[PDB]
RNA sequence: UUUUUUUU
RNA sequence: UUUUU
RNA sequence: GCGAGAAGGGAAGUGUGUUUCAAAG
RNA sequence: UUUU
RNA sequence: UUUUUU
RNA sequence: UUUUUUUUUUU
């Protein structure tokens, strides 16, 4: 079925892919997921417009608005894409996540150091427990009398 | 679910290398013959889904124009009984009034 | 000339309204003020109570149908006695030097004035539960936006009248969540006007 | 491109906020389980009222699927009439019935709706 | 005399309605009258009546089913409510009130 | 069934039930006495102490 | 359609009982529009004109105001979701030329079709 | 079952939201037009003949715009009426499809190990003649009296019974009126309470069935919506608890409320169904007696047992610790807990001098042209006004996303919501047409940037 | 050129109609058959105008070809445009013939 | 009942 | 800029 | 080996553009 | 900066 | 720095 | 002009 396709093919400019764009004011710039050639400038010419996304917010989490029903069809069309795009998709699961830098096999000192960041967290529970039961809003110390509050977040 | 589940992170990292080759493009290329294999089963998906609303759509325009067939025939047919009843008096009028 | 006694005719809409030279005569009306404030204080921490302590048994819905609260108003209850309590309990600021708008400063002189006069409502007086009655709420109100008229024409027979062109509902775009974790936020755009679902 | 608000005297009071709501349908809805979902009166505010509100709960239940020419009208009527009567053995108001005879209508009650869901006796 | 009432006051099923003309309400009528017992069942009221016995059945309610000269929806002094259960009280309304208010 | 209605006074408020709950009680009581007062609930007094 | 617009002349009359009409086969489609809408007491074609009666109530006529949209020189045309923004919060009379005959403009927008405003019966403005 | 790929979650948003808007159609009579019809020859014909265009008009949904060309749409609007079933307005063969594979096309069961065995609510018919068809205590809801004038469940019931059965009835309910008069006269409101309960054996009834109990309920239109739902719940728990030390535990309540006393399935529903749960774990109880632990439900109507089994969701909710929701903002949060020591000095300034605050610049636009090309259109991406979505709920536990979640919340200009003469938009087959052959080809040319701006 | 608002207009809807014919069809009256296997049909057009709401009409003179020479002067015939060009004048083909004058 | 009316 | 009178 | 006018206003009036359709080197 |  | 004040 | 929320027609 490659002939429905064709169209979407330009000789003049090459095949299709998927990048992201520049725009807004400046400062506060945003990025915009759209469609289009190879050699097609970067504001420009688009064929379909696919999301966006916004790597600065203010609630601080990176938000990401894609089509679930057109990036799929997109890709069956034979639609390429930069490294940076592959790894964002991947996680919103759409298509396999891609391996990171220097590849997996590689990340032996990771491993280590991710667990006893893990192993801490674990540890830092144990120690609230006993807070909730002798729960005090002032405490002084031994030093001047010095007023302490505590409060959790 | 074997794509897009845990399985296909830990079949990359069980690949055989090769000579002048780095660590990491055997693992691309792992990757990307695994990217192959989902446009495809997309592709049939969509092909399929695609053909029930096509036939669904042209039941619609079949039932469409055979029911603007009737309505056109039906209004085009009184329209002529009207001139041929009118026209018949006046044949024959005329032909009284040259006698 | 004409026969119908009820409350939902042309003159009777509206009543007690001043129809001639008496739009311009001043004329005091009583203040409002929200049902969440006149409520005794004293109840009220009552409520906060029960909500915190058993949430399972003492629901948002069964708690306010007991002292006849709404949905809505009983929430802002114990939001508010919350944080009188933390700043209290912490030694951070009293309630009276607390930072907030004017909006709220001169409400709160109308709930301590509400009481000294009549004094506080033990129970609260309200329906859980909205009810369809002829009222006046606002301009919009008596108007049809879908045919964009205001005086209905039909005509008079006894035979049945073909029925009007039912309206159809406006589709619009919307966004939901898929996935959700602490460096990304994920979503998901629909397009109800898209034939193809996939 | 705007932010609206008041600029006189009446700087603090309570301002609803109002949402008009037509009728959704002109034509005859019947009444769901028993509950009249009818449309009484124009006004309708913001809030959604309870009548209101079972009418959209099970509109989101419902799924997606799912000679002479007066000779020939009695002749079809009659034969339908009795081939429907009698697959139950191998509206109006106004049925009186007596004491002794419970039995008689109560099988006759229960075997319309196999056949004919509109009566209403 | 049904329609007349609705319109007065709006009442169904899954409304609050004022209760004013219902059969099982107390209404502060002029003159004395026998309650409207056309609407219960005749075959559970006669069955109903034998086992009662004489207590409940020349003494209870029929010793004032017939003191008044005057009753509703016509007479029946076959049917009538053996039991003892005064249908008192009644409910306001919420338009009239309103207004006066 | 319906016939002349007669003008009559009732107050469906202040009716205790079997079924109301302790406290719902305790507050219509209060409540009913204040209106029923015919010597300080239907009186103006423009100061708050008796001066 | 000339002698379509002639009949205004002659139906907007206040110290008169009943007024003459040329004959046309379009002019006595029109009339019947109007009777049903109780503005005109009755007509008879009396050959070569056509007599139109007139109704008064409380001396004033029932008809006040008369405009004409369509002229023999062009053609006024509006869809069907145009129609309602041009005749909205009114109790006008519009003259509507659909396909299927001639009917007023509040069964033009039931049916849905395109049709010719032809004139207007009491219409502000 | 158990949707764990992202994929087929973000599909059952879909559909739930087109399901809402998809109503089904309601093709109303059309009158015969009148033989005797005082009208000129040439109107009556006219009139006769549109008659029939309206019947088909209303009955012959329209196809794709794509299928005809342009020109041919133009003449058919200026010669036929308008369909009142348009392409826009009914989803397609996909959806359908896809939820058969997603699985969307016995009830609900409560199962509490230790306390309550099971809470069926499976529907069906009680007397047609185990889930459903197997107990020994039978309820039932008459009016206040003992005497029902029309409709209700009991009514057929007792007539079915026959007179062996009501002698029974009968009897039982002239005791226990004597003995209140009697207790409540020696030791110093003629009618009987909502709340009372009287046993009565089965005389052939259902032969599945041993005891049937008769709990009165009270009426709906007393007083308002709120003192309505504050009646039910005394009822249903003193009816209940006296159950409880009764006899052996089965319970078969078909539906409490439903009949002529007036029933809200919205709001009732949750009365029974928090109400029944408590009875299992009696929490009201200094004195624990375990002899209720089968609570089951039984409905006819297929409309109102669709709706019970919501209940029964929410009723889960909340109550076990297995299915306690939990915001996924405030779900992390809560993670990451730590203790942090404030001093005195660290909230120097904190505090402010003035006591007041309120808006110092007024919002008054003073460029309306200058403003929009320099802060709205840059910052607008979208033809459509889109607000923000509902958070996503996760979790407690396990830390997963769940079923069951908020709806969308569409938005609507001016609150109206209706289209009387919608447009035929484009959007159906996004970069696709038909070619003269008839199959599906693509194109290439810019997207209008207010597309979905003028509808 | 039109705006995007005014393509939604009955007006210019009605007439673009008019001027639609399939396969891009015209009608028009031959005025010159002198030339061996030619004739000059004159085919009338609409337009729209924005400003007054009004339609006007011009007329547009083109050539056409005929194979049995059956047209004559004074006849209404209907022509098909063609993707290329043939002579110096040809730029039509002719189809059939709808009115005939007598000699 | 709070350095509340009260205002860099 | 300075800051619990 | 591959890419590169990414800094072009000099030509044209019924043209440059827009719109409707079509295109299995 | 009465959040750089 | 004074006056008033649930 | 929302304590523990990044949600809120806040007014």
């Amino acid at each position: 079925v490659r002939h429905m396709f064709l169209p979407f093919y330009s000789k003049e400019r090459g095949p299709p892919r998927i990048r992201m764009q520049v725009a807004g004011v400046k400062g506060k710039r945003f990025y915009k997921i759209v469609a289009a050639n190879q050699r097609d400038p970067r504001d420009g010419k688009h064929m379909e417009v696919l999301g966006s996304y916004a790597p600065c917010t203010p609630s601080g989490v990176e938000e990401l608005r894609l089509r679930f029903s057109r990036i799929k069809f997109w890709l069956a069309a034979g639609a390429a894409f930069n490294s940076k795009m592959g790894g964002l998709l991947g996680n919103a699961g759409l298509v396999p996540l891609p391996p990171p830098m220097f590849g997996w096999r590689t990340k032996a000192r990771y491993t280590l150091l991710e667990s006893v960041m893990q192993k801490q967290e674990k540890l830092r529970e144990n120690q609230l427990r006993e807070y909730f039961k002798t729960a005090e809003p002032v405490v002084y110390r031994q030093v001047s009398e010095d007023r302490d509050d505590v409060e959790q977040e | 679910h074997f794509l897009l589940g845990p399985a296909a992170i830990e079949q990359q990292k069980a690949a055989k290398m090769q000579r002048g080759l780095t660590p990491y493009q055997t693992e691309l290329f792992m990757w990307e013959r695994q990217m192959r294999e989902i446009r495809k089963i997309y592709r049939a998906q969509y092909l399929q889904r695609l053909a029930e609303v096509t036939e669904e759509e042209r039941q619609k325009q079949l039932q469409l124009y055979l029911q603007e067939k009737r309505e056109r025939r039906l209004r085009r047919e009184e329209q002529l009984q009207r001139i041929y009843d009118d026209k018949k008096r006046r044949a024959v009028l005329k032909d009284r009034m040259r006698i | 000339q004409n026969r119908f006694p009820v409350l939902n005719t042309a003159e009777n809409f509206r009543y007690w309204k001043d129809r001639g030279l008496d739009r311009l005569l001043p004329r005091v009306f009583p203040l409002k003020l929200p049902a969440h404030r006149r409520v005794d204080p004293l109840l009220r921490e009552y409520i906060f109570f029960l909500h915190s302590m058993d949430p399972a048994r003492f629901s948002i819905r069964k708690l306010g149908e007991r002292y006849g609260l709404k949905e809505r108003t009983v929430e802002l209850i114990c939001r508010e006695f919350s944080v009188a309590e933390f700043l209290r309990r912490t030694e951070l600021a009293t309630p009276y030097t607390r930072r907030v708008s004017r909006e709220k400063a001169v409400l709160r002189m109308k709930e301590a004035l509400f009481s000294l006069k009549l004094g506080y409502d033990q129970l609260g007086d309200e329906d859980l539960d909205e009810q369809e009655e002829h009222e006046f709420r606002g301009f919009r109100s008596t108007q049809d936006w879908i045919q964009r008229q205001n005086i209905e024409v039909e005509m008079m027979s006894a035979f049945p009248l073909p029925a009007k062109r039912n309206p159809l509902p406006k589709r619009v775009d919307v966004d939901v969540t898929v996935h959700n974790t602490p460096k990304l936020k994920v979503m998901n755009w629909i397009d109800p006007n898209d034939k193809v679902v996939f | 491109a705007h932010n609206p608000l008041p600029r006189r005297y009446p700087l603090y009071k309570h301002r609803t906020l109002f949402l008009p709501l037509s009728l959704p349908s002109y034509s005859p809805q019947p009444a769901i389980s028993g509950v009249a979902v009818a449309p009484l009166t124009i006004t309708t505010n913001a809030a959604q009222l309870p009548r209101t509100l079972l009418l959209q709960s099970a509109v989101r239940q419902l799924r997606p699927l799912s000679s002479s020419w007066l000779a020939s009208l009695a002749t079809s009527l009659q034969d339908d009439a009795a081939q429907l009567a009698g697959q139950c053995f191998p509206g109006t108001f106004l049925a009186v019935y007596s004491s002794d005879e419970f039995p008689a209508i109560c099988v006759v009650r229960e075997a319309l709706g196999r056949v004919a869901p509109g009566v209403r006796l | 005399t049904q329609y007349i009432l609705n319109q007065l006051d709006p009442g169904g099923a899954g409304r609050n309605c004022s209760g004013i003309g219902r059969p099982d309400v107390r209404l502060p009528l002029a003159k004395p009258a026998a309650p409207s017992t056309t609407h219960l069942p005749r075959h559970l009221v006669q069955i109903a009546r034998h086992v009662m016995g004489e207590a409940g059945e020349k003494v209870r309610r029929k010793a004032l089913s017939f003191a008044s000269t005057l009753s509703d929806q016509g007479f029946s002094p076959d049917v009538f409510d053996p039991f003892g259960t005064p249908l008192s009280e009644r409910s306001r309304i919420k338009r009239l009130y309103n207004l006066v208010c | 069934a319906i016939d002349e209605v007669i003008p009559e006074e009732i107050r469906p408020e202040f009716t205790p039930y079997t079924w109301k709950s302790p406290l719902q009680k305790w507050a219509e009581e209060l409540k009913r006495k204040r209106l029923t007062s015919h010597n300080v609930y239907e009186t103006e007094v423009f100061l708050h102490p008796p001066a | 359609m000339q002698r379509a617009c002639e009949m205004v002349v002659s139906l907007l009359r206040v110290d008169a009982l009943s007024q003459r009409c040329p004959f046309h086969v379009l002019n006595v489609q029109i009339l019947d529009l109007l009777q049903r809408e109780g503005l005109i007491r009755g007509f008879k074609v009396d050959g070569t004109k056509i007599d139109i009666l007139l109704k008064h109530y409380k001396g004033a006529p029932v008809i006040r105001n008369i405009r004409v949209v369509s002229k023999p020189s062009r053609d006024i045309w509006l869809t069907p979701h145009e129609l309602k923004f041009r005749t909205r919060f009114n109790t006008g009379l519009w003259i509507m030329q659909t396909s299927c005959g001639v009917i007023s403009h509040r069964d033009c927008l039931r049916m849905g079709i395109g049709g010719k405003m032809l004139m207007a019966i009491n219409n502000g403005y | 079952r158990k949707l764990r790929l992202h994929q087929e979650r973000a599909s059952r948003g879909h559909i739930e939201y087109l399901r809402q808007l998809e109503r089904p159609p309601t093709p109303s009579p059309f009158p015969l037009p009148p033989s005797p019809s005082p009208s000129s020859p040439a109107s009556a014909a006219a009139a006769k003949a549109a008659a029939f265009a309206e019947q088909a008009a209303a009955q012959t949904p329209e196809p794709s715009v794509l299928v005809r060309s342009a020109e041919e749409w133009i003449k058919r609007d200026f010669f036929f009426p308008l369909s009142h079933q348009p392409d826009t307005a009914t989803a397609g063969e996909a959806a359908r499809a896809l939820e058969r594979e997603l699985g969307l096309s016995l009830l609900q069961q409560i199962e509490l190990p230790g306390f309550g065995e099971i809470n069926v609510v499976h529907g069906d018919l009680l007397s047609g003649s185990e889930g459903n068809v197997l107990a020994a205590d039978a309820m039932l809801v008459p009016v206040p009296p003992n005497f029902l004038p029309y409709r209700g469940f009991g009514l057929e019931v007792l007539e079915r019974g026959g007179p062996a059965l009501q002698k029974a009835a009968f009897v039982e309910v002239k005791r226990k009126l004597q003995q209140r008069e009697v207790a409540r006269d020696l030791l110093s409101e003629g009618g009987l309470d909502p709340g009372d309960l009287l046993l009565t054996p089965t005389f052939g009834v259902c032969p599945r069935v041993s005891l049937l109990a008769f709990l009165v309920t009270p009426y709906y239109w007393q007083g308002n919506s709120t003192e309505a739902a504050r009646r039910l719940r005394f009822t249903m728990r003193r009816a209940l608890d006296d159950l409880n030390r009764q006899g052996p535990g089965s319970l078969l309540l078909p539906f409490v409320g439903i009949g002529l006393y007036g029933y809200e399935p919205r709001g009732a529903a949750e009365i029974l169904v928090e109400s029944a749960v408590e009875q299992l774990l009696q929490v009201d109880a200094v004195d624990p007696n375990y002899t209720l632990r089968k609570i089951t439900f039984v409905d006819r109507d297929a409309t109102n047992a669709a709706l019970l089994a919501e209940a029964a969701q929410a009723a889960k909710r909340a109550w076990l610790p297995e299915h306690q929701v939990v915001p996924a903002p405030v779900y992390w949060s809560q993670k990451q807990r730590r203790l942090l020591d404030v001093t005195d000095g660290m909230l120097m300034f904190c505090r402010k001098h003035t006591r007041l605050s309120f808006k110092k610049h007024h919002g008054v636009i003073r460029r309306q042209k200058t403003h929009y090309f320099s802060n709205v259109r840059p910052f607008l991406w979208r033809s459509s006004r889109v607000l923000e979505p509902p958070p996503l709920l996760l979790y407690r536990h396990s830390g997963k996303p769940a079923d069951w979640q908020l709806p969308a919340r569409p938005f609507y200009r001016q609150g109206v919501s209706g289209l009387l003469f919608p447009p035929r938009l484009r959007r159906g087959f996004p970069s696709m047409r038909v070619n003269s052959k008839g199959q599906f080809v693509g194109v290439n040319k810019m997207p209008y940037i207010a597309e979905k701006a003028q509808p | 050129h039109y705006k995007t608002w005014q393509r939604n207009t009955a007006g210019y809807l009605r007439t673009f109609m008019r001027n639609k014919l399939p396969n891009n069809e015209m009608i028009g009256y031959v005025i010159n058959d002198k030339h061996p296997k030619s004739i000059r049909v004159a085919c009338d057009r609409f337009m729209y105008v924005m400003r007054y709401k009004k339609t006007f009409r011009y007329t547009k003179k083109v050539w056409a070809h005929d194979e049995e020479s059956e047209a004559r002067l004074g006849d209404v015939v209907r022509i098909q445009p063609l993707g290329y060009r043939i002579g110096p004048w040809k730029n039509y083909v002719l189809v059939r013939v709808l009115h005939k004058e007598p000699r």
